[PDB]
């Protein structure tokens, strides 16, 4: 299956570079164009420029001459996008896409890399078991979750059982703390007639802090 | 640049209703050699990635359902879903791709169904937390439907503000519900000073609040 | 202009 494989969340300071990845799998790179284009707030797109993989040439976007910078690897089937003067305003998550030829769409993108441009420093999270009480049980059923305390900047994942639990899960979208931390809850509804031969564990991963935390909750 | 702009901004719907959706660039997108709209609209359902749907305005990319249809020419253009599903909840962009591309604003599509009132579950904090001087208690929402909600924090029955912090969910693409979830923040002080630590719910599906409670350390 | 250029790097 064609995939596009982008590198992970980042965070820089003002005025700094960043560069990130995009590699391409289940097809030859050098059959398609590859697009930039950044999301703000999770939804105004804005394009940056387009890579040919093959010549390795590319246009930009005047918003984004010399600002950005596309570049290829071949023999890793990746492509790179540099950013430079780094300013608050770039911060935003990133895709790359390809594009067949000039009159085609975007038929594929990657899964876009977060771009945090900050003073801030990082900070892992805290993770809390929410753990399934009499307090926590609605008509045979128990929530249970875990609780993603005290981090900088977004994203955080989550996932249960190593994916392997994905029915019932909300993973909430993260609050913005006084302290400027972020916090974030995942919960999951489950049987109560099952807390004893089931177990559950939430898989936290905080990309910028290195945390990866696993965290099994049982019934307090 | 060519300019897109799109309309209506949301738009809510029940299962099975035909949906349209304009988006007018501000200058002719029709590529000259191939006689060609370069107009594309793509889907973003939540945390994913956008999927391209239609390109040349009016040609369905392989894999699409064929409920959704591109129509339009010169700077008019429209997404008609002939029939909506659950899942089909998303922010739909065009793009022209004549000059240096630009994309619309987005129309979000969100989903009607009917009321479904939260579930509630309470969580005292973890012993791990309070071993660290600080106490969060979470009270969740869940599935419930619409999503206006009200969460009012009490210890032993005083109504709490300026100690809490909640956020909803993007709607579920399968039941078309949202949850929520607030959490009280107290030093371990003062958690430590009161017993009846309690959440209380309105909403739409109820007729009286709701209210989920816990005796700390019980 | 920009759609020329896109033509012709395409």
């Amino acid at each position: 299956e064609v995939q596009l494989q982008q590198s992970g969340p980042v965070l820089v300071k003002p005025g700094a570079s960043v560069r990130m990845s995009c590699k391409a799998s289940g097809y030859t790179i050098t059959d398609y164009y590859l697009n930039w284009v950044k999301q703000s707030h999770g939804k105004s797109l804005e394009w940056l420029g387009v890579l040919n993989p093959y010549s390795g040439g590319s246009l930009y976007s005047q918003t984004f001459k010399g600002k950005a910078t596309l570049t290829v690897d071949r023999s890793s089937s990746t492509a790179y996008l540099e950013l430079n003067s780094l300013t608050s305003e770039d911060s935003a998550v990133y895709y790359c896409a390809r594009q067949l030829g000039r009159g085609n769409g975007l038929d594929y993108w990657g899964q876009g890399t977060s771009v945090t441009v900050s003073s801030v420093s990082t900070k892992g999270p805290s993770v809390f078991p929410l753990a399934p009480s009499s307090k926590s049980t609605s008509g045979g059923t128990a929530a249970l979750g875990c609780l993603v305390k005290d981090y900088f900047p977004e994203p955080v994942t989550v996932s249960w059982n190593s994916g392997a639990l994905t029915s019932g899960v909300h993973t909430f979208p993260a609050v913005l703390q006084s302290s400027g931390l972020y916090s974030l809850s995942s919960v999951v509804t489950v049987p109560s007639s099952s807390l004893g031969t089931q177990t559950y564990i939430c898989n936290v991963n905080h990309k910028p802090s290195n945390t990866k935390v696993d965290k099994r909750v049982e019934p307090k | 640049n060519i300019m897109m702009t799109q309309s209506p901004s949301s738009l809510a719907v029940s299962a099975g209703e035909k949906v349209t959706m304009s988006c007018k660039s501000s200058q002719s997108v029709l590529h000259s050699s191939d006689q060609k709209n370069y107009l594309a609209w793509y889907q973003q359902k939540p945390g994913q990635s956008p999927k391209l749907l239609i390109y040349w305005a009016s040609t369905r990319e392989s894999g699409v359902p064929d409920r959704f249809t591109g129509s339009g020419s010169g700077t008019d253009f429209t997404l008609t879903i002939s029939s909506v599903q659950a899942e089909d909840l998303a922010v739909y962009f065009c793009h022209q791709y004549l000059s240096s591309y630009t994309f619309g604003g987005g129309t979000k599509l969100e989903i009607k169904r009917t009321v479904a009132a939260p579930s509630v579950f309470i969580f005292p904090p973890s012993d791990e937390q309070l071993k660290s001087g600080t106490a969060s208690v979470v009270c969740l929402l869940n599935n419930f439907y619409p999503r206006e909600a009200k969460v009012q924090w009490k210890v032993d029955n005083a109504l709490q503000s300026g100690n809490s912090q909640e956020s909803v969910t993007e709607q579920d693409s399968k039941d078309s519900t949202y949850s929520l979830s607030s959490t009280l923040t107290l030093s371990k002080a003062d958690y430590e000073k009161h017993k009846v630590y309690a959440c209380e719910v309105t909403h739409q599906g109820l007729s009286s609040p709701v209210t989920k409670s816990f005796n700390r350390g019980e | 202009s920009f759609k020329e250029e896109l033509d012709k790097y395409f």
